[PDB]
């Protein structure tokens, strides 16, 4: 019926491949002979040339699929079937569903009768459908300089800070999602994957509380530095945050889990891990824009790759889709429609993991 | 086994069996001028409904119109289309149906055009192509 | 069996022998009828003569294959069954086929059988029977001078104008055509195919103010730049400028966003950029060819492999989709269907991005 008036077009236009072989290919068609018509239909015009019945009736007569298929019994009858060459669209975008039909029937009737077999090896079972089934405007930047220079952040931005290694990157979260938690109630999240997320933890009490020098990462201090205490978690724990290092992750959990975390968070940015480990480094950033659309937040993920845009390309793909990217050497946002793009980097002091803007 | 045509006749009986503001323009275009002998009549009963203004609808239309009409309406709502019409989807149909008329100007003349073939002719006999092949050059 | 479609096309035309008869010979017809058919087909252009199935009338009745084809009713029903008037070469060519079968049977089951019969001679039967087998128009450019010794760019061209990575192909489509957007209402749908937009909107503007060589990538600007880039700031993203970026998929981003706008905006150009990583070539250089065809505008698309035809000539159709090809070396030009053999020069500066002309 969808498919019992298609092929026309194919001799009214008759270069009526291009909407064919559009959104499609000449598998979907199940009845033994349109997909073999239609893989007639493109090297028959893969020339040349470009299309006629006739052109059509070659191929097939000498694939001799047309004592294979049947013969001419079916050029009258669908060379008259088409009432209006116009449908077209159509029709290749409401006949999808129907060979769409089996698209996850295939992938699932699989591990139905599989599971007659993982037992064995069990849980391996689950990433076969995971490639099978599945297929201050404003809540704050960083800087008052940098927030009087692009502006945000705003509604529904994916962004990349291509960090370098041996300078640092550590200080750079603890001065873009450190203060934002502790002021208003537009509250955010953490990614730590790699590393386990309680390590990070000496990182921005000690940059809170400005106390790591005598030091807080090992044990009992000298009677002293008990002082500037009640600074580091005396403001981190009246928000709202939910720190992370869940494992070696694809991006689907931050679907699904961004789902139920902007219904179980509050929600100002959704700080995520540096772009080359989630996995395979190019794919990441692609849905990482949609995801700044979803939860109604902008949504960070920076990068371990001079630095410029084309490092984070030794190891992604990122152009296309983010498009602001800043760095670290020097924030170099040179990317955006807003209008303010800077060449800033700022003073350290790394006894207490400090940043410094004039 | 339904050929080329007949459909694009549909194109109108299902086309304002579910909008009569996209069936006002075929008093204009198809008053007709019809092609099937029992598609003129359903046409003189689609227009005549546009006057007393009542719920009109795929099904409600199709019983005024008594018996016969239905196994043939009904089988013409069992259909597979949609409301989104273009303007050369509009000028499409135009062709069509008054036309197929023409392609029927080479059979009952063939008849006569075949019959100066039994008497040998082909001095003039061999000039009504003309008068056909680039007759539908129009 | 082509020869059924292959002999009653010759009216339709009716001068359909202009390439029929400067092909093949009535031989290769099995037939007594098509073949004698086609030999007093064959004495009409003595003068000559010219074209019409009367002149075979008094022709095939005339040395008498009137009792001798299939009578009266096999005559017009050649008329009455050939459509496609646009082929004829073609077409012709599977008969020969049919004859490239004939090519072969009485020439080898001459030899299959002289085991029984040259015997005997052999070094005669053997050099023999192998010895067988030894057979303006013309929308615009900006520098009018270029609508014109070629004559457009007009509905229904593959107007490709290639060059190595980053010399011309990348950006000769920021040059031409906005003088056909900008300048004249002949509207667009681009896709920025080596880099993302972003930078490809940062490519284009350097010609207007002459701006961007200190530069915009690193810094900002100077003073009477700034008043001399508000002197260049209105005519992209204001203009009916529409570009496309997405990444690798086969065509298809094309079509889903350019089929909607064919009533809105008007479609007079259809643009696209580099070829080699859209992810052979031919399945991608066709989905271009019957879409000038469905859409009817002048199109532009820069490939890659000198430029000649004969470098891009097998990594892309190039010769066949598109019989205009020009280059990027000046402008080279190699096969032009549309207007005159004048060629041109305009000088290239490779900084501020500028073909100045002569």
């Amino acid at each position: 019926e969808a498919e019992q008036a298609v092929l026309g077009a194919v001799f009214l236009d008759p270069a009526a491949l291009v909407p064919a072989s559009e959104i499609l290919i000449p598998e979907d068609f199940y009845r033994a002979a349109h997909q073999k018509i239609f893989h007639a239909m493109l090297r028959v015009a893969d020339r040349g040339e470009p299309v006629d019945l006739v052109t059509v009736t070659a191929e097939l007569a000498a694939s001799e699929q047309l004592e294979e298929i049947g013969g001419v019994s079916y050029l009258s009858e669908l060379a008259d079937a088409v009432p209006t060459a116009a449908n077209v669209e159509y029709y290749a975008r409401i006949v999808e569903e129907k060979s769409v039909l089996r698209r996850l029937i295939r992938t699932a009737t699989s591990i139905a009768q599989d599971g007659y077999t993982r037992e064995d090896e069990i849980d391996v079972l689950l990433d076969e459908a995971d490639r099978k089934i599945m297929e201050i405007t404003g809540i704050p930047t960083g800087f008052t300089e940098l927030d009087r220079m692009t502006s945000g952040f705003q509604r529904s931005d994916l962004i990349i800070v291509a960090a370098r290694p041996s300078v640092g990157k550590t200080a750079f979260a603890l001065n873009i999602a450190q203060n934002v938690a502790t002021k208003t109630n537009e509250n955010v999240a953490i990614f730590s994957l790699e590393m386990s997320a309680q390590q990070l933890v000496m990182r921005m009490l000690c940059a809170e509380g400005n106390i790591n020098a005598q030091n807080l990462r090992t044990g009992k201090l000298t009677p002293e530095d008990w002082g500037k205490l009640t600074m580091a978690m005396g403001s981190l724990s009246n928000a709202g945050i939910y720190i992370d290092d869940t494992p070696s992750i694809r991006v689907s959990d931050i679907r699904a889990k961004c789902r139920r975390l902007k219904q179980e968070s509050g929600l100002g940015m959704i700080v995520i891990d540096y772009l080359q480990l989630i996995q395979e480094v190019s794919e990441i950033s692609r849905s990482l824009k949609a995801l700044a659309r979803e939860l109604e937040v902008p949504v960070i993920a920076l990068s371990q790759l001079r630095p410029m845009m084309s490092d984070i390309r030794e190891s992604g793909s990122i152009e296309q889709d983010a498009d602001i990217v800043a760095f670290l050497y020097e924030i170099i946002i040179a990317k955006q429609r807003n209008g303010p793009v800077g060449t800033v980097q700022l003073a350290f002091i790394k006894e207490y993991n400090k940043f410094v803007n004039l | 086994l339904l050929p080329a045509f007949q459909n694009a006749e549909r194109l109108l009986l299902a086309h304002m069996m579910r909008s009569r503001d996209v069936a006002l323009v075929v008093q204009e275009r198809i008053g007709g001028r019809f092609n099937i002998e029992e598609h003129r009549a359903l046409a003189a009963y689609i227009y005549a409904f546009y006057e007393e203004g009542h719920e009109a609808d795929p099904g409600a239309l199709i019983s005024r119109i008594p018996g016969e009409l239905q196994p043939l309406a009904s089988e013409l709502s069992l259909l597979l289309i949609a409301d989104d019409v273009s303007e050369q989807e509009l000028e499409d149909y135009i062709r069509h149906v008054l036309n197929r008329p023409k392609w029927l100007m080479l059979k009952v003349k063939e008849q006569e055009k075949t019959e100066a073939e039994r008497r040998k002719d082909f001095l003039t006999a061999a000039r009504i192509a003309k008068e056909m092949i680039e007759m539908k050059k129009m």
